[PDB]
């Protein structure tokens, strides 16, 4: 299963398991105050 | 010129072949007792049928087409490439490959796609050549090179369009160029010697179309005129021949007169009038004049 | 997250003080208005995958990194052909890598050699990686094809196409495709900067590749790089270019005769 | 946290950032017909989606020398979507409506507007003839306006022998172009019966009158629009028949 | 925009999009609009 | 206790004295879609009453020569009544039909007909000629006959190349005028995709065909109809927009 | 059910009011009489099998499914060669086939190359698969076979033939041959309806094949596709088609000429 | 035995464990009224 290498090596192995860690706030809302859903960005 | 219809459908030639280069025999069409087409039941002509071998067009096909051998490999028809079938106005088909387009221009996408709609628009955007692949495509520009990933052969070019299922919409990846010229309404001619079609060309002609087609040339001696192309079958709609300096009208032609092939004009300032009607439309016409310097 | 997203049931709003569709784009924020704050939606649970678009399943293809000749004549030969190893010669694969700036990732390189009018006879070809540093064959028969410390592979043109594994080798944490900056120190030219984005942590060595026999071979070889990527990482994400590229090693584009990002319409009052 | 609002129903949305606050009218939101004030015997439909949405009607440019305009609101989205087609093959019809009147201008123009609801709202006609063969009656395109609208001739007595003055005992709301620039009435269903026909009687009218004129200096814009929207909150239909035009 | 050539490089999309528009007039200017979306059917409408 | 029924569905109602059981076709009653088998996020209408009745068309006098006929049935009741309104605003589409055939004689009459469902009855064109050119199609009322319906040409093979006598595999049911005078099919909805438009895809379609001719002495009755009644049970409706002709 | 079934011993009855052998037709119903209420049986235990007759046992044919010819001439050549990828063309898999309304099923295409008269020279192939949307390759030295973000098979004529297994690839839930509708919207014409049954959610891509050489290549190559059908589930069976099939991609049949489902007999009164 | 894949996707195996379930009375017997077997079709 999944190929796993026949080496001394760690490289030279196939694509290990997946990782779904998005984590896509760092990209879409960079600011310090959290803006609430339901609210005014500006008071 | 020989063929003055977008299919081909008036094309009386001698070419025996389906290609000059490269290609193999039709056959005959008295010798076709197979098929549906042979002159056993179409006799005095329909569409051009007599003892020969020639690439016809009886069934409003897209392009003229003989019957090939059958080589035990299916295809028992090809389409004829008939180098002299091009009315003028068809500048050829080309290959499309990518994101430099042949045309530069604005597109268009249609469910009903014929050769007239996409003319008119690309020319009420003023752009000089029109263009179409596909079946549904509307390619407009004005760049002088549209040959810039070569030109390809007239029978690869034979998909058929979508409101039309008598015109060839070019094919899939090859676009079929057009001049805007063909099949409006008036134009400030003044080359040696062109055409003049009738409004939209292609398709029928509207209800109501009027329009001024004007022949101006630097100093001609005398003009020579042709009618390659008439059929009208009402006596309402009728086309004229006028004069522009006192305004006296030349000759008046209608639906129940048979035109002369050929006459001359001693004048310069030849002026085309066409009044249509609302009742009946059939065909228009594709007028060919020459100017003698 | 093995699925996409599921859409809870909403209803309408007939009240004040509540606003979520006036997100403010001044903050630099994208809008998080959601469909449960908006028109109302229903019970919906998707089963939509989010496996493909990974980085890991985005940079697992090989595609064409370098194509290297091989002509060894009779009297004007040269026997070897030394092909330096950069993957911005292909604009394909330079495309896909250069919309981050900061990446890290092993190679799984494949070889692929054919003839000139295209034939496969079974020679013996050689493929040697010369690091930074170590002196490069000069010759067929030179000095440095014995291979002592030094890697090479042994493949004929009838077996398949040779594929070995190159490990992340930058004398820094990652690769970099973009360094605004420069090499060495000093006085720099206003003219001619060909110094400049020079990447330094970037040279890999150069590829060679010659024919093991005696006297020569009439023949014309070419072959074919083909990199793979994997166990990717990507840092800073970087837009994707619109210019058509024009050099190997300087990102440039034409002044004049620029290609605009969309193409043209007739009106902007027409979706057609 | 007052002045913004977002309202939501079905597939449409309307935001705003100078507003005030919504008007609830009489106190009584829009609710479906209990069983118990029910009379008819088939059961009723309720699309739910289609037809519960902000229809946008036209806008028309408001100028110095404007009197006024009104609508019928059962008779102004009756032939434009799913909520006038589900109207015109049923015979009974009960549904409550949200209301929003879009007008914005610069800090520089003046004037106010007055939008308000007017339940049976009758028109009157306008002469002085009382003999029954010469008394002058409105038309239809009078009395029924349609998706266009129609123009006030005597707003002062709201074209109807009643004064303007009074008109503040309806369910109304100001828009002052100094202080905001959107207005909003929730309606519910107002009838002496439970269901009624939506093609042969109009419950109520929405009516925007201008009382404050329009003002401004000369080099501002001159093209000041009124755009209304229209929810049909808590739509019901009953009694199915072929379709009928009017 | 980014999402369009994310979108060209993968043949098949779904979920739902979001377009976000931006009002860079002046302080005093003010008015409304009314942006719609459509699903598939007729042609572009031609009144509001 | 078997041979007489009453089907009623909303203010509609069938009674009979001659009927055979009922047939429920693959063994599954037409059901709303659930939610894990749906795509949509929109809320889909359900009227329930007026769009879920027992819709008559007309009726097609049954000769002696005659060969048969057939409908569509998403595009035979999609201009008439309050299912054809509501399914020519909104683009998805999902229900399950109830039919019922008549066809009543003396006892003196003889012959048997065959009504069933055909799953995807994609008409066939009829024609000798491979050439793409002169290719014969059907057209358009010949694909969707409308309210009316259309004839068969060679209705041994169904129209479509495949053989009527095969045609037992479809829910089906037979008229004998010896036994019965009336044949009852309830059928759901069978489709690859759980909403689809009502009008560029009809999903089944009925077809009654007489196999044994209909036969009589002189001095009998000569007008034997043929009347069909549909009922579009469990609808749905999304995706709601302009109204649209075809 | 590992067999088919048993009979149970029976005798003989003389009552009035049970008829099993008096099944009414007009209910749509099939007869349900079986041999126990019927003429006296024995007691049998069948041991025969059923396995053969299921639907997994019965797709899992190979079949031929498309041929594609490659002249790679010297003046009038095309170098590539395209195939669009439907199961429609050889009506032995589509006779078997077509007896489904909608099937769901995963592939396991072999692709068989030889030469004109017959013969293996150790040639290498490129075969491609073009989804749908993507570019065409036009020419045997275009673009687009870098094959960068595309699936690709590189194998020689000496070789084993390759086998890919292909997924289920369609938008909908399921395959379906039989579409009665319309793919667009708008106004359908009367005369010729190129337009009707039309299946959308069936297009599949095209597959291309090319020579990887350099110049040319005087050979005329013939390769043969055979698509395997596997985890096959199929709905709504339809009857078996008794006509010869006329089109490509529209059931039709002769109006005159038809052939009927059985061969003539001398007379009805007579078995032989 | 039988083939197991090696592989992470799986459509690329064999035909997996056979299914005996039949169920032939959605099509031979689609009515409501369970007909007796002993009995008459219609009274
Ligand atoms: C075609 O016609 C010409 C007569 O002009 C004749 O000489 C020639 O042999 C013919 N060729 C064929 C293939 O029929
Ligand atoms: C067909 O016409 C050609 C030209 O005259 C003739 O040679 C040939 O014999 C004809 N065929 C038949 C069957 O009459
Ligand atoms: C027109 O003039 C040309 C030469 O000028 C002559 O050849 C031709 O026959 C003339 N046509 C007629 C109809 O006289």
């Amino acid at each position: 299963f999944t190929n796993i290498n026949y080496y001394k090596d760690s490289y030279a192995a196939s694509a290990t398991r997946q990782d779904f860690t998005q984590d896509p706030k760092k990209f879409t809302q960079p600011v310090l105050d959290s803006i609430r859903e339901l609210s005014a960005p500006l008071n | 010129p020989e063929c003055f219809t977008a299919n081909g459908a008036d094309y009386r030639g001698t070419q025996n072949w389906t290609a000059l280069q490269g290609g193999k025999p039709c056959l005959f069409w008295n010798e076709t007792f197979q098929h549906p087409y042979n002159t056993l039941k179409y006799p005095n002509g329909e569409g051009g049928l007599g003892e020969h071998n020639y690439c016809r067009n009886p069934d409003g096909d897209v392009s003229p087409w003989c019957y090939v051998a059958e080589h035990e490999d299916g295809v028992y028809w090809k389409y004829c490439e008939i180098p002299a079938c091009q009315m003028p106005g068809n500048l050829g088909c080309y290959k499309d490959h990518g994101n430099p387009p042949p045309l530069t221009g604005t597109s268009k996408t249609s469910n009903k796609l014929t050769i007239q709609t996409c003319i008119s628009f690309c020319r009420s955007q003023r752009f000089k050549f029109a263009g179409m692949e596909s079946g549904y495509a509307c390619f407009c520009g004005n760049n002088p090179d549209y040959w810039k990933y070569g030109e390809a052969a007239s029978t690869e070019c034979n998909s058929v369009c979508f409101g039309d299922h008598t015109q060839p919409c070019g094919g899939d990846g090859r676009i079929i160029l057009f001049d805007t010229l063909v099949g409006a309404c008036g134009g400030n001619y003044s080359a040696m010697s062109s055409v003049v079609y009738s409004p939209d060309f292609p398709d029928t002609y509207a209800t109501g179309r009027v329009c001024y087609w004007t022949i101006r040339v630097p100093g001609a001696s005398h003009i020579h005129f042709s009618f390659p192309l008439f059929d009208i079958r009402d006596s309402a709609d009728m086309v004229e021949l006028l004069d522009g300096y006192t305004h006296r009208v030349l000759a008046r032609f209608h639906g129940r007169s048979r035109p002369p092939l050929s006459f001359n004009v001693s004048l310069d300032f030849v002026i085309l009038y066409f009044f249509s009607d609302r009742i009946n439309q059939a065909q228009g016409f594709a007028v060919l004049y020459q100017a003698v310097k | 997250a093995e699925s996409a997203a599921n859409t809870t049931p909403s209803s309408h709003r007939l009240e004040t003080g509540r606003v979520p569709a006036l997100q403010a784009a001044e903050t630099g924020a994208t809008s998080n208005a959601t469909d449960e704050n908006m028109i109302e939606t229903r019970c919906v649970v998707n089963r939509n995958g989010v496996l493909e678009t990974t980085i890991n399943h985005f940079f697992s293809r090989s595609g064409l990194v370098g194509v290297v000749n091989l002509t060894d004549g009779g009297t004007d030969t040269t026997g070897y052909a030394t092909w330096d190893i950069d993957i911005m010669g292909f604009v394909q694969l330079r495309r896909k890598c250069e919309m981050f700036t900061y990446m890290r990732f092993n190679a799984e390189f494949t070889f692929v050699t054919t003839t000139k009018n295209g034939e496969a006879r079974p020679y013996m070809l050689q493929y040697m990686y010369v690091p930074p540093g170590a002196p490069k064959p000069t010759g067929r028969d030179a000095f440095q094809w014995q291979t002592a410390t030094n890697p090479s592979v042994f493949v004929k043109l009838t077996d398949p196409p040779a594929q070995v594994s190159v490990p992340f080798m930058s004398p820094a944490s990652a690769y970099q495709w973009f360094y605004d900056g420069y090499p060495t120190f000093g006085q720099h030219p206003e003219t001619s900067n060909t110094t400049y984005g020079l990447c330094p942590n970037n040279m890999m060595g150069t590829f060679a590749v010659r024919v093991v026999s005696r006297e020569a071979s009439q023949l014309k070889l070419q072959t074919r790089v083909y990199m793979k990527l994997k166990h990717v990482r990507a840092w800073v994400p970087r837009p994707i270019r619109s210019q058509p590229y024009l050099l190997k090693n300087f990102p440039n584009y034409d002044s004049s005769k620029i290609t605009n990002s969309a193409r043209d319409r007739s009106s902007i009052k027409q979706a057609n | 946290s007052d002045r913004v609002a977002q309202l939501t129903v079905g597939n449409s949305s309307i935001t705003t950032q100078e507003a005030a606050n919504i008007v609830l009218a009489y106190g009584e939101w829009p609710e479906y017909c209990p069983d118990t004030d029910a009379t008819a015997v088939d059961k009723p439909t309720r699309p739910d989606v289609s037809v519960n949405r902000f229809y946008t009607l036209d806008s028309k440019m408001w100028q110095e020398n404007s009197t006024g305009w009104y609508w019928k609101f059962p008779d102004v989205l009756n032939k434009t979507g799913v909520f006038g087609q589900n109207a015109q093959f049923h015979y009974l019809y009960r549904s409550g409506f949200c209301l929003h009147v879009q007008c914005n201008a610069s800090k520089f123009h003046q004037g106010a507007l007055l939008v308000a609801v007017i339940p049976e709202f009758v028109i009157a006609g306008r002469g002085s003839n009382t003999k029954p063969n010469e008394a002058p009656h409105p038309g239809f395109t009078t009395t029924f306006p349609g998706t266009t609208g129609a123009t006030f001739h005597d707003p002062y007595v709201l074209d109807s022998g009643v004064p303007l003055s009074q008109a503040l005992i309806y369910p109304h709301q100001w828009i002052n172009l100094r202080t905001n620039n959107c207005a909003t009435v929730i309606v519910p269903y107002i009838n002496a019966v439970p269901f009624d026909s939506a093609i042969n009687h109009s419950n109520f009218g929405l009516i925007v009158i201008p009382v404050s004129p329009l003002k401004y200096s000369s080099g501002a814009t001159t093209a000041i629009p009124i755009t209304i929207t229209i929810a049909p909150l808590n739509s019901e239909f009953g009694g199915l028949r072929q379709a009928v035009s009017q | 925009t980014l999402v369009g050539q994310i979108c060209r490089y993968y043949t098949q999309w779904s979920g739902s999009l979001k377009v976000t528009f931006m009002f860079t007039g002046s302080f005093m200017a003010t008015g409304k609009m009314l942006v719609a979306y459509s699903p598939p059917g007729s042609a572009q409408p031609a009144n509001r």
